[PDB]
């Protein structure tokens, strides 16, 4: 196919996850959602994280559940069977901006906006991708490209036309750390967040490998120890022949 | 004032019983009880009847302050409960499930 | 180094139950071994590092 | 030499299925075997295909098994007849089981095939009771609710253990998905036990009612027991279709057609019929843990028969005082059941502590003492 | 114990002769009707006790307890259930 | 238990559907699905029936059609993601007279009317237990019943008091068949009803049923002939002895 | 007589397709019969009996 | 075809004496270091063709296979993107 049917390939970043014994900086995780939750929550859910899951990694228990508070959720009915909503709780789902696709769609000149629990995983690319398409709009689309209309150009996104504008501008976010808010600190930041989002077992995973590469390692060592000692009879074995 | 909590689905009714509904609670002869039990056993603090609010007959949700020993009245086939929330009259076998909870500060409990 | 022998590895009994016995230490020490090294390698990254600002 | 001989892979079905030696006289109750292993592959069969219908969330499993009754081709008869043949099941292994402690088949040489029998039983009873819970009717949520607090008896540890295996503070959601994944899993299990009691009991042969040996009489497996099988197996088609498609529900507990609510508690919580007298044994000992211990001693105890059983002689049908014995042993099993099933009254409440000494006391004194007194008897009587 | 065609492990056998005619020669059903009636007789004849004594007993054990039970439930019984429980 | 706890055991009646060579009186049926709709269905939803159920059993496509084109169910939010009612189809399931449980039993003095598709199974005694039910509410609760208020009495369900009143009076269903609606042909056209809706395949299962009991005692019978003969060399066997 | 056996039953594979096409004609002629059997023991019961008022 | 221990199916044997130590006498690490280096090049050196004339040949081809597409999916490669479809 054409590169521009499959989209530009994203760079390899040095992301602070990447190496075998690496965490995500926790830090960026926070300022990453804070991200979020200015600038893409707007048009896209993160619908399978819900509040605990920032407990612990990005924000204290009381502050998810300040956030949680603040919003209202879908009680069971009343006594006399009327709807009623409640305060959220820290087991209550990040609510999306949309009740549903269509809504969604109507509000985006038909274009959907994923999901963004698994964009990390469900693209090529991961992280290196969602920061290469987020800082990757030209200020001009290259000379000869036609663009639908509602579309916007980004060489990384497949086809070139997307429905998604440039979001991230310098300042659009005011960071709680004094960290300067950069297009490239915040797409950096979310796309840590995102990739958080889809893999939030990643630093308690790489540990235990950490652990099992080693004893898996000793083992083996040992394994071929053992096994050269109960072999060696066999290897050592010498005939003498005389023929009858 | 009795509140009514869902917690697993069931409604759960927290009732800040005043000084003479534990009084009134702590009158009954254990004896004349289906289900024999006193109010001690039933709370862990006088000041907070906590309870599972399904009917212990088939599971409809008794009406508070409601009865005929004002505490819970189920209307689906008419039993009345307590200020202890048990069994008085009524086709109900047991006196109303106490969950186990546990007070974590004096003005927070988790059930 | 006989009388070693002869506690802990002549007897399947206690050879087993010398493995079992060091099998426990050693992952009870390597747990806490690892978490040690993981936290300087991971040095202010994790939750736990940054946890003090709130 | 013949194919089937030659070939290694035929001639296991051949040392099994067509030259195995039986001996000649084998009686009707010979056949139970073949019928659990139809019973098996039935049970296989609607089974496998139920799993292609039902879904395992605990919103939707209700509901899904109404979606086999009403909308899929035939859904209702694969659905009663598994649950039918789970009936069936377990009178063929009662049957089973019965016959074989009749005519001695747990002696010496056949204690393994009968102690690895004893472990088929325990599966099935494990199997027919998670997929009694995958309904998700009343009987099937308080059924799981209250077997499981049997195991919180289990002291320091039952309490965790519970929680482990609902998988949450109560039976639901979890409980019902890996009560699915076992409930699949049990049955393949229990078939692999069922080929290992037949390969062990191939070093001795078929036990056969005259207790004597074979080996002076044999007949090929095929065609003499392959065209006997079909009589039974027609004899058994014929009760599944009077159940299966005459009276479907007779066997059963309307309750379980209440989609399950843990608020309301059903009227009575009995067990399906074959656990009723285990069931008993359990209400009979006033302690919880007591009363758990004694329901699966009920089944572990058959272990022992090969030792408490002294007679010099295999089976019962030489021996008249063994036989009313094992009359009055069977008739209080079946009262046991009878007793699991009524309320927990006056004057059963008696009645099912005598019961359950009776079972007891089957295996640890009579049954040695009845056995000792015949070999006596046998001995002076042909003087 | 049991070894296979040609080597069971019988003890040797001798001076016995078998004889048997085809099932193609011989009336699967000869004398059907005597064995139905006048076999059947015997052998239940010969096992009816082992069956009719625990059976019979179980079944009046079984009747008194029902039928205590029932009269301890009525009017009649309440004072009597008082005392039972 | 007393035998009030219990409930009075219903009677047994000859309904048209007893007896392993019939069917339902599909007449009977119809009659009572009307009476479903114009006295039970006021409480009492049908959740598992679909429109298309009735169909060749009680209706012609027509008319079940006619029956769900008067109701409003959910619809797919239109394209502003606005939610929207369309009229029923024949794949439609009954809808029930309440929206939940805490609606229904507002309605009910707390008392929670089941559904009623599976009732005719999930009680003991089925068709009978509902027709004893319905037709027996005495005049006067037997002197010294204490019925709770907003009970009534009826010595068929367990405990006397049930929160259900007697529905049933000559004359509430005009039937469409000129047949006359007394309170007992009433209670035994839709006790029949309920029972077709908890096992509608029952027509044909006993049809099915006829055919393998027909084929399987055939081939039972022809069973125990081949068995015979090819046991009849075993069975017929004789033996001379000569002690060596 | 031994025409019959000859042709039908001698051979296997004869008999084998003997019995398919007994097995295909019963098969259509009994569904037939006890379709028309069952019409008959539940007349004015069914659907097809009353449809004919709509 | 294969038998069992005592009655395997190899032709009769005479005359071989079969010689080892125990492998706790023996040094189970002995020369593995020759072996490692010098016994390793020796058995890779002979394989060495039949692995690398196919890998270097299915590369290869994969690689004009792989450019070729690359070219005609080129502005440059326009023209002969035509003509292939
Ligand atoms: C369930 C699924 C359905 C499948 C059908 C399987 C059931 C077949 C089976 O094992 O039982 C048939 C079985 C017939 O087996 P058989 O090979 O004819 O004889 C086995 C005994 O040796 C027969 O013992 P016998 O030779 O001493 O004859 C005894 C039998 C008479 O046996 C019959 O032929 C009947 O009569 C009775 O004991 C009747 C009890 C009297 C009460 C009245 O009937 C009984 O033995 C019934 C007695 C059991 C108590
Ligand atoms: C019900 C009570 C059963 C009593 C049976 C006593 C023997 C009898 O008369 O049976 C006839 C026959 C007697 O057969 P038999 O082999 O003893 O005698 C044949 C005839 N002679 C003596 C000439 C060789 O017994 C059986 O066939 C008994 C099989 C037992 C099956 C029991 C199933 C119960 C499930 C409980 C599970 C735990
Ligand atoms: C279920 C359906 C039953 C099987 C129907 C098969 C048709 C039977 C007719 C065929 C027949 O009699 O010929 C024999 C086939 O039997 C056979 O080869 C099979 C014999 C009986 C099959 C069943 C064996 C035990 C059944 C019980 C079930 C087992 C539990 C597992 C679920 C040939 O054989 P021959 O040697 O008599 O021919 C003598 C000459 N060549
Ligand atoms: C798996 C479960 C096994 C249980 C079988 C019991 C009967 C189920 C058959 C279904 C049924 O209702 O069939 C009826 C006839 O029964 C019959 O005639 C069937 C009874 C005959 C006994 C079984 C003989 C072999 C069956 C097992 C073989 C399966 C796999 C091997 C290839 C009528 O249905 P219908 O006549 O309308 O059907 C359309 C063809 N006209
Ligand atoms: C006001 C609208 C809007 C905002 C703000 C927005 N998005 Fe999107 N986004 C979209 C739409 C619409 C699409 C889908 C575009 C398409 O499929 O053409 C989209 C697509 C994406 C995709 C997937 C592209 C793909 O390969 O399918 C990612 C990743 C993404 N957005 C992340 C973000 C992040 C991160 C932010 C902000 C920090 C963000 N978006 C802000 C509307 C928005
Ligand atoms: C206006 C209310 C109302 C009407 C009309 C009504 N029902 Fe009910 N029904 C109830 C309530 C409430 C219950 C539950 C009673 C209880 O649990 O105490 C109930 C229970 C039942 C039960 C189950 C009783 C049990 O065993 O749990 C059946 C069956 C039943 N109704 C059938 C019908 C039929 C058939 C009709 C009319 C043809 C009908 N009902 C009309 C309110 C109604
Ligand atoms: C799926 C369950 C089972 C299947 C399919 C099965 C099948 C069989 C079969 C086919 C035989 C040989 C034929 C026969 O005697 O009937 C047999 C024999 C036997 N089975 Fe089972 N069996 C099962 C369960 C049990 C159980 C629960 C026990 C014991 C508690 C048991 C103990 C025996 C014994 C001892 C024999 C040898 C009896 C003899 O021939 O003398 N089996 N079984
Ligand atoms: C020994 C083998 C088996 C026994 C004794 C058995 C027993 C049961 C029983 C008793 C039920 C409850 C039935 C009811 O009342 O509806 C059931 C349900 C179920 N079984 Fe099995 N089963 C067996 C094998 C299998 C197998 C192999 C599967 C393969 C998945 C399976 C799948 C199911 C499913 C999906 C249900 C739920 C649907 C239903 O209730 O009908 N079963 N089983
Ligand atoms: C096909 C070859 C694979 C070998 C295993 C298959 C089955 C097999 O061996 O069949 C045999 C026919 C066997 N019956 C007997 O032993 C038998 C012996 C003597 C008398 C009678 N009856 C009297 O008149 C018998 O019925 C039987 O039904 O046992 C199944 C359970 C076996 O299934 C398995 O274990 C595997 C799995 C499906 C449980
Ligand atoms: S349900 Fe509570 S009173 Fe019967």
């Amino acid at each position: 196919m054409t590169a521009a049917e499959h989209g530009l390939h994203p760079a390899e970043y040095p992301w602070p996850q990447n190496g075998m014994l690496s965490t995500f900086d926790h830090a960026s995780l926070r300022r990453g959602y804070q991200v979020y939750k200015e600038v893409c929550a707007a048009c896209h859910s993160l619908d399978r994280i819900a509040w605990r899951n920032l407990v612990g990694v990005t924000h204290t228990t009381d502050e998810a559940k300040a956030f949680a508070e603040e919003l209202e959720y879908d009680d069971e009915p009343d006594d006399e069977g009327n709807p009623r909503k409640r305060p959220g709780k820290l087991a209550d789902y990040i609510p999306g901006p949309y009740p549903n696709e269509q809504a969604a769609r109507a509000a985006n000149q038909g274009a959907l906006p994923p999901d963004l629990s698994l964009i990390a995983k469900a693209r090529h690319g991961g992280a290196d991708y969602i920061f290469a398409l987020l800082t990757g709009y030209p200020d001009e689309p290259p000379a000869g490209v036609v663009l639908a209309p509602g579309m916007n150009y980004n060489p990384y996104f497949p086809g070139g036309g997307i429905g998604m504008a440039r979001t991230l501008f310098d300042g659009v976010v005011e960071y709680e750390d004094g960290t300067p808010a950069t297009t490239s600190q915040m797409a950096k930041d979310v796309a840590a967040f995102l990739t958080w989002a889809a893999e939030p077992e990643h630093d308690e995973r790489k540990k235990l490998g950490l652990k099992a590469i080693i004893v898996i390692s000793a083992m083996l060592g040992l394994s071929v120890y053992i096994k050269k000692f109960k072999w060696s009879p066999i290897k050592n074995r010498k005939f003498i022949y005389n023929p009858p | 004032k009795n509140v009514i909590i869902k917690w697993r689905g069931k409604p759960i009714f927290i009732r800040h019983r005043t000084s003479e509904e534990i009084e009134e609670a702590n009158e009954v002869n254990v004896a004349t009880l289906r289900d024999p039990q006193t109010d001690d056993e039933r709370v862990q603090k006088p000041e907070w009847l906590v309870m599972i609010g399904v009917c212990t007959h088939l599971g409809c949700v008794p009406i508070g302050e409601a009865g005929d020993f004002g505490g819970w009245f189920c209307p689906c086939h008419g039993s009345h409960y307590d200020i202890s929330g048990r069994i008085r009259r009524g086709p109900a076998p047991l006196n109303l499930e106490i969950p186990e909870y546990d007070f974590a500060d004096a003005e927070t409990l988790v059930i | 180094a006989t009388t070693f022998y002869n506690v802990f590895v002549k007897r399947n009994s206690a050879f087993v139950a010398t493995i079992l016995a060091s099998a426990f230490v050693f992952d009870m020490t390597f747990e806490t071994a690892i978490d040690n090294f993981w936290d300087r390698i991971n040095a202010g990254k994790q939750w736990k590092d940054i946890r003090h600002k709130y | 030499m013949a194919l089937r001989k030659k070939n290694s892979l035929l001639n296991m079905a051949n040392s099994y299925v067509l030259d195995s030696p039986q001996p000649s006289n084998l009686n009707y109750f010979w056949n139970f075997g073949s019928l659990l292993a139809l019973c098996l592959v039935i049970q296989l069969a609607t089974g496998i295909t139920l799993a292609m219908h039902y879904t395992s969330h605990a919103s939707l499993a209700f509901d899904s098994v109404e979606h086999i009754m009403r909308d899929v081709n035939f859904g209702w008869f694969i659905r009663y007849a598994h649950a039918n043949t789970a009936s069936f099941f377990f009178i063929c292994i009662y049957a089973h089981m019965g016959r074989n402690i009749y005519y001695g088949s747990y002696k010496t040489p056949r204690v393994l095939p009968w102690s690895i029998g004893v472990i088929i039983f325990l599966l099935l009873i494990i199997t027919a009771f998670m997929g009694y819970v995958l309904v998700f009717g009343q009987m099937s949520l308080w059924g799981a609710t209250v077997i499981c607090n049997l195991v919180s008896a289990i002291p320091w540890l039952g309490e965790d253990i519970v929680h482990f295996l609902w998988g949450g503070f109560s039976v639901g959601n979890p409980t019902l998905q890996r009560f699915f994944a076992l409930h699949y899993l049990m049955p393949f299990v229990l078939a692999v036990f069922a080929l290992l009691h037949l390969i062990a009991l191939h070093t001795a042969g078929s036990s056969n009612p005259l207790g004597i040996t074979s080996n002076v009489d044999k007949l090929s497996m095929h065609p003499y027991y392959s065209f006997k099988d079909l009589i039974t197996v027609f004899a058994f088609l014929l009760m599944f279709t009077l159940f299966v498609f005459f009276s479907p529900d007779k066997l059963g507990h309307p309750d379980n057609y209440i989609p399950a609510n843990p608020m309301v508690t059903p009227a009575s919580i009995v067990p399906e019929w074959y656990l009723l007298p285990f069931y008993a044994i359990l209400r009979a000992i006033p302690d919880k843990l007591g009363g758990v211990i004694a329901m699966v001693a009920a089944i572990l105890i058959l272990l022992i028969l090969p030792i408490v059983d002294r007679s010099i002689i295999r089976g019962n049908a030489f021996k008249p005082i063994s036989k009313l014995l094992f009359g009055f042993f069977i008739c209080n099993f079946l009262l046991l059941g009878v007793l699991g099933q009524v309320h927990i009254e006056p004057p059963f409440i008696v009645l099912g502590q005598i019961c359950t000494i009776f079972y007891f006391s089957y295996f640890l004194i009579l049954l040695p003492m009845v056995s000792t007194i015949e070999n006596i008897f046998f001995y002076i009587g042909s003087l | 114990y049991m070894g296979w065609w040609g080597h069971m492990g019988s003890p040797p056998q001798k001076g016995i002769a078998g004889y048997t005619i085809s099932p193609f020669a011989a009336r699967p059903f000869a004398g059907v009707v005597h064995a139905a009636i006048f076999n059947t007789f015997r052998r239940t004849k010969n096992q009816a006790l082992f069956v009719i004594l625990p059976v019979s007993f179980f079944y009046y054990v079984w009747t008194q307890a029902s039928e205590k039970n029932e009269w301890l439930y009525t009017k009649a019984g309440r004072h009597e259930l008082a005392k039972a429980l």
